[PDB]
This record gives C-alpha cells, structure tokens and sequence, in this order.
C-alpha cells in the first residue's frame, strides 16, 4: 500500500475539530494541545513550500477526511487557502468569563503575522487575495458589532 | 532544657523551630571540619540542616570560587537531585495551601537524607531504616567537602592562567604544549543560556538551576577557543560538560564542524581515561589540559602556514568524516584516531 | 523544554552519548519491515519500520527493537543480501542473520579480514560493494587498494592498484567497466573486473569549472545512471557524461555534499547542511527539506518489493537520530537510537 | 646523534644502533 503519515492526520483533523467548536480554545490542556497542533501544522504548510502555469492547462463541498489521501490534498493551493482563512477567522472570532492570557495574545498575533504571510505565498495573486481578506475581516468586525 | 520542658503570626508560629538543635561536626584528612546544625519543625513534621565548612587556615578565596563553600548551596545534591528546595510530603504541601525560599535561606534545607537520618518514611522515626543510610551519607559527606577543598585549590591555581597537574597524571599527556589557558570565569545561569553553541546541553536537559557554570579562553596565535564549562554539584562522580567555538577563521562551532565535535567526544565522553587515583578530583584539570592537547593537534594536523607540524601521526584524515587523530599513545608517545 | 532530566551517573553518561552520536551506515532487510543502523560507537540498532509506519503507533515504536554491540571501532558500512547483513567495522567483515538478529543469540556467521601491507594503523572500511551476477563483495579502505572477496569461501580474490590516497565511495552500473570508485586523492577511477585494470582515469579538481580550492579535492560520493555520473565532495556536485569525461552541469550549492544518489528523476544530495537537497538534472534546486540533523551523512531509498508500505526516505548523519520521510517536502517523523 | 641521544624505537641491535634511515616523514633504522 501507500505509506501514510497518520500523525499528521491525526493532529491536523483534531485541528479541524477544535475549528468545528470554538468554544474549547478557552481551558488550559485542549488550548495547549491546539498551541502543539497548530503550530505543527503551520510548520508543515512552511516547509512544504509549493512554487506553482499548472492551473492555465462537480463541486466537492465539504472536506474529504480520507487517511489515503493526505498528500494530493497539501500539493494544492485551495486547501491551503481554506485552512488558512479557517484559522484567520477563528482568530478573529477570539478576539471579540472568556478571558485571555497575555502570552496568548503575543502568540495570536505572532500566528497572525505568519498566516498573512503564508497567504501572501500562494502563487496565484497571493498579495491581492491578502488584501481582500484583510478589508473582509475588518468589515466582520463591523458587522459583528452591530449584532 | 527550660523550653524543652514547656496573618504573619501564623506564618512564624508554624515555621516554629524547636528550641533543642542537634550539632554534629566531622574533621577530614585537610585540616578542615563540617559543622552540621539540625533544627526541627514540629508543625511540619520536618527537620533541616545548616552547614559550615571552615578550615584550619586563612582560605584566601579566589574570585570564580564562589559558590563552592558558600553554605547556601554546598549539600544540594548529594543524591542525583532533592534540589533543597520543596518540602517531601505532600500533606505538608496541603496544610500550606491552606495557608518559602526565604525561609529556606533562615531556617535550613529540608532534604531527603536528612529525613531518612532522622527516620521519617514519607511515601514515626525508626532506627532500622536510620542504620543504613547513616554511614553512606557520612561517607558522602566526607567525600563533599574533600571535593569542594580540592576544586578550590585548583580554581586558586586556574585563575593565574596556570593548569595544576600532578605528578601522577604526566603519562596522560604530552611533554610541550603550545596553547594556555588564558581566562577562567564563573558565568551565571542565564548567562549560559544566551550562549548561541550551547543549545543541545540546555535542550539534553543538563542545564540545570544547580550548577555552577564556567568560561575558559584557550589561545594560540590569532586562535582563540571558548570552552563553556557545566559542574553539577555532585563532581568527581558525575563529569563536567564542555561547550566549544574556535574563533579562529569564521566561526568554526559544533554545529558547522565535525573536529569541534570529535574534540568534545574527547573530552565528555571519553572522561574515564582522565579520572586517575580513588580520590579523583584531579578530573577538571586533566580535561583542561587535554582539551589544550586537542588544539594543539586541531592548529598543527590542519591541511593548507602559521602552525607548523610537529606531531608524529602517520595518517591524517581516515573516515567518511574525514577525522583528525586524537588519541594520544604514551610508551610511543604518537597521536593515533579514536 | 528540558523534559527528562537524567539526575544520575549511568543516566547522564548515556545522556552524553546519545548527545555525542554519529550514525554511519543505514541498511535494509530483504523485506521492507526492518531498518539497520550503524553507529559511532560500533553498535547496530535494528528499527521495525513497518512497525513505526503502522496506524498503531506509540512512542516507544520509534525505539531499536533490538541493539547490539558489533564492532570494537566504528561501523561505517554496511550492506545486505537475501539472508545477511554484512558489516565493516574495526578493519574486518562480520555477517549476521536477519533472522537470528532479531532473537536473542545474535551469533556472527564468519568474520573475514583482507590482507594488508601489515603497518601498524589497521585501516578501515569505507565503503562496501555487494556485486551481482557473481557472489562477490568489494572492499575499499585506509589500504589504497580494492579487494575483491567471494561470498560463499572467504577467499580474496583481485587486487587493484590505482589510488594515492584512501577510497570514500564505490558505484556500479552494470557494463564494461562497470566499476567506479571515487577517493580522497580527487580522482574517479575505472576497474574492468574481468582485466583487474583501470580502464579510465577523471580528475574532478583539473577541471577548472569545479576546482574550488577552498574546500580540497576529496571526493565523497558517487552515483551511475549507467552512462552518467555524479561526482561530490570536496570541489563541487558536477554532473559528468562518461566516455566523453565532460563536465556537464554543475549543481550551485556552498556546503560539501557527504552523499548522492539518482530519484526517479532528481538528484538527491546531503552534505554539512542541514537539509536534504532535491536537484533537476537539468541543474536547478528544485527544493530543500530540513532535516533534525546538523549534518546528514547517509540517504536510503527502502524500495523493496513485497513491502510497498515501506517506501520511505531515511537520511542519518551527525545526531543520535534517523529522518523519516513520507513524502518528500517534510519529515513525517525521526527514530532515536 | 644530538637530538636521540639519551641524557618509534631510539635503540636496537647488539652495538645499541641510532635511528639514521628517513622515510619520506619518519626515522628507521637501516
């Protein structure tokens, strides 16, 4: 067969769990598990380093969380998109009980620095879609004010 | 005897010493005795010790000597670790959350050997479980202090630039060697932290808060050689650690040579060589002077000429890795490789 | 950061020889399943590597199932066969079962040594060449000199004479010459096994496109996609087209390159860096994956049939530690000693 | 002669021989 990296799969599906329920990135053990995990992953997505004309040569609508795959999945960009904007709006929904640690700010904001960077090093128009991310994510915080 | 007959305040009344101390004092083959105080904490159930090493002379202190006899921190670390800092039982650990360093420092250090001395067993005194553990702790006291005399004896000879070798250890080493010793500097902690070669030892888990931390500067011409130096406190049964940088051409570290590494395989690893007779606290010396030995043969055995070679070593680089040859043969007196 | 803190003689003793580790060698059983590796201090670890790569996988399955000590000196080669596992260590060969390794015995089979000009070194063994289409086993070393020894009788058969200094690395390719052997005197010679001759003769640092002074002429790796080569080392990683002795393309990297071997269709390089090298053969660094290592000294293709599962990369070199790669951008995980 | 003289080998045969031979980096006796 195929060999499989199951940790990777293990810790980055735990991430999408911790995704599905926000409310957990509050505790002390499931917050340190999601530091471990997270930037795991953040350093996976850094060392990968794609450097994609491929793209000038059915609709799947929610994530494949398949063990087989796993790899077909980190060549592309649009997942890496995904995952990083799914970070990116985590992060803004934590910064609007329910207090936070000083450190962890530090390391928000840090994390925070880095993700637009990744983004920016996506090859198609990594810069413009930055951009749009950041306007979009200032007017949630508008809209989320309202409300 | 009068005593004995019988929210601050309630931290003073329970670190309440008992008015009777026990006072116990050993005389070693230096002309120099351990005085041992043992105070007892009847809320704690625990009992503690303050020490003293004095000697029958003056003891003019060299400046990197330090911590050596200095009674905060002698008997730290008799067995591997008890760290003199946190209380043994737990239930005392919960009495106190229901209510230290400074008082550690005023009233003593509550170790485990002393307890067992005493004969308390945390998981009511016993002479059985005392029996034992007295004649060990009293052979491992007398072997402390002897240590502790005999690193500062070399520490008085290393701060004029001058390794002390005996007459016993000279078959360990070659006849003329070239690079000195030119610094030696005690370091603090965070001090050896920010040191950019020694990340491995901190990330080992060596690097510990009781230990005693080290600068020696070794040169020749235009070669200098920073060797960060680790004692934990239980020396001459457990070896110090060396870190090295050759500032010579670049920055020749651990990390970007192999011979750096070789040098400290030398010296780490193979410490058993240097160790000589059963009271073998000559051991800093021996791996000062063998470390000199080492650049002597990384400056002379090195290919294209400011150092010329005068080593007898036949072959030069044998191995994938391309080594240098840094064992020494004494009844042939020649460097052949490890 | 500082999780296992040894606090004892014995346990900060093995501390700092697991912080003074260098791993030399890499095998690989006749199945995919198990690992070898040879080390610093003459010892042999053995890594189930089906094991490590299974969904059920704890912390200690990144362990040697079984280590031996082996060789009183270093072990810098080793190779496999169908049943054995040959290794080189002090200055002689020793052969161990792949089946009793794993028991308790861990008896040798025979323990051969080639004769020497009888100087007062004992030299070593740099590089092992298991040859087919004839049992045969190829010795180089600290002697100058390839020996030739058969399989089945420990007879030494050919001599050959060519080099000044000592041999790194050997190579094969299965024609006429079908022999390479690359050394610490800078030059690629051609042994025709059935002349015992050197046939062809490639000084690498003549050549002023590669010469870099700087770092010496010794060459450390060879590779043979049987009309090509790839030399390294000391002067540069030069892409050599043989019977013309051309060279081709060279590869722009800084740090000696310990290490090469031929992908599918890349070059594979490890060196004094930290990072594995995936070059085209057209000459652009196509990537470079960072490894735990400071330096890495050996690369391992596992492709073995009847164990597709085990198809990974495995790089060692200068830590107490063994890369594992999955893919081929990152590290999937590493195996301690 | 001046610097072997005693106040691999510095001494061999019956007539207790120096080592003179060089090897070129080492001295052998002949």
């Amino acid at each position: 067969s195929i060999p499989i990296d199951y940790n990777l799969y293990r810790k980055f599906w735990s991430l999408q769990d911790y995704f599905r329920n926000p409310v957990q990135c509050y505790e002390k053990i499931s917050w340190k598990t999601f530091l471990k995990y997270s930037e795991e992953v953040l350093a996976v997505f850094k060392s990968y380093k794609l450097d994609d004309k491929m793209e000038e040569l059915v609709y799947f609508a929610k994530f494949l969380t398949s063990e087989k795959l796993m790899d077909l999945q980190l060549s592309d960009s649009n997942f890496r998109r995904h995952i990083l904007l799914q970070y990116l709006i985590l992060f803004q929904y934590l910064k609007g009980n329910y207090v936070l640690t000083d450190e962890q700010s530090l390391w928000i904001e840090d994390t925070t620095k880095s993700v637009y960077q990744l983004l920016s090093e996506n090859p198609p128009d990594g810069e413009r879609f930055s951009k749009m991310v950041e306007h979009i994510l200032n007017t949630e915080e508008n809209w989320n004010s309202w409300k | 005897v009068d005593e004995a007959k019988a929210l601050d305040d309630k931290r003073k009344e329970m670190l309440k010493r008992h008015p009777l101390s026990v006072m116990l004092d050993l005389k070693c083959k230096d002309d120099s005795v351990l005085h041992l105080t043992f105070y007892y904490l009847m809320n704690l159930n625990i009992m503690t010790v303050k020490a003293k090493v004095t000697t029958a002379m003056e003891l003019i202190t060299p400046i990197s000597a330090g911590d050596l006899l200095s009674p905060d921190s002698v008997l730290s670390c008799l067995y591997p670790g008890d760290h003199g800092k946190k209380t043994p039982n737990p239930a005392n650990q919960y009495q106190f959350d229901k209510v230290l360093s400074d008082y550690v420092l005023e009233l003593g250090h509550p170790y485990l050997w002393v307890q067992k001395l005493g004969g308390l067993h945390f998981p009511i005194a016993d002479h059985s479980l005392s029996a034992s553990h007295m004649e060990t702790t009293m052979k491992l006291l007398k072997t402390r202090v002897q240590s502790r005399l005999a690193l500062h004896k070399q520490f008085a000879s290393l701060e004029h630039g001058i390794v002390p070798v005996t007459s016993d250890c000279q078959y360990l080493f070659p006849a003329k060697v070239v690079s000195r010793l030119v610094k030696w500097v005690t370091i603090a902690h965070e001090d050896y932290m920010e040191l950019h070669f020694t990340k491995d030892i901190v990330d080992a888990g060596l690097a510990g808060d009781t230990n005693l931390y080290y600068m020696a500067l070794i040169e020749r011409g235009t070669a200098k050689l920073q060797a960060a130096v680790v004692l934990n406190p239980g020396y001459s049964s457990i070896p110090p650690i060396f870190q090295l940088c050759l500032n010579w051409k670049g920055e020749k570290t651990n990390s970007n040579d192999d011979n750096i590494r070789a040098m400290e395989g030398e010296v780490n690893v193979c410490y058993k060589e240097l160790c000589g007779p059963w009271p073998s606290h000559q051991l800093l010396t021996n791996q000062l002077q063998r470390l000199c030995v080492l650049l002597d043969v990384y400056l002379e055995t090195e290919s294209h000429k400011e150092f010329p070679q005068e080593k007898m070593c036949l072959r030069l680089f044998r191995g994938p890795s391309r080594m240098k040859p840094f064992k020494y043969n004494h009844p042939q007196g020649f460097f052949s490789h490890r | 950061v500082p999780l296992a803190v040894p606090l004892g003689q014995t346990e900060v003793f093995q501390a700092l020889q697991r912080l003074h580790m260098t791993i030399f060698s890499q095998s690989v059983s006749p199945c995919g399943k198990f690992l070898a590796a040879g080390n610093n201090y003459g010892q042999i670890a053995i890594f189930s590597l089906s094991s490590a790569l299974s969904s059920e996988a704890k912390e200690e399955s990144k362990k040697p199932v079984v280590t031996f000590q082996a060789h009183d000196g270093p072990v810098y080669s080793m190779v496999s066969t169908d049943r054995h596992l040959l290794s080189a260590g002090d200055g002689e060969v020793k052969a161990w079962l792949w089946a009793e390794m794993l028991k308790k015995g861990c008896k040798e089979l025979w323990r051969r040594q080639p004769p020497y000009r009888t100087s007062l070194e004992v030299p070593e063994i740099n590089a092992l060449l298991l040859v087919p289409k004839e049992n045969s086993l190829i010795l180089a070393g600290g002697d100058c000199q390839l020996h030739t020894m058969d399989l089945e009788t420990g007879t030494f058969t050919r001599v050959l004479r060519g080099h000044t200094d000592y041999i790194h690395c050997l190579a094969l390719r299965e024609r006429s010459p079908e022999v390479l052997s690359g050394g610490e005197d800078g030059a690629v010679r051609l042994w025709d096994l059935r002349t015992a001759k050197e046939v062809q003769t490639i000084e690498v640092y003549k050549h002023e496109e590669c010469s870099r002074p700087h770092n010496g002429r010794w060459i450390g790796c060879l590779a043979t996609d049987s009309d090509w080569m790839v030399c390294g080392g000391g002067p540069a990683l030069t892409l050599w087209h043989l019977r013309s002795s051309t060279p081709t393309t060279i590869f722009p990297i800084r740090a000696p390159q310990k290490h090469v071997t031929f992908y599918q269709d890349l070059i594979l390089s490890a060196g004094q860096g930290r990072c594995v090298n995936q070059w085209q053969l057209s000459g652009e660094l196509k990537a470079q994956v960072p490894g735990s290592s400071p330096g890495l000294l050996s690369l391992s293709l596992n492709q073995q049939p009847a164990a597709p599962e085990c198809k990974v990369l495995t790089a060692a070199g200068n830590s107490c530690r063994v890369d594992v790669f999955t893919n081929l951008g990152y590290r999937a995980f590493s195996l301690s000693f």
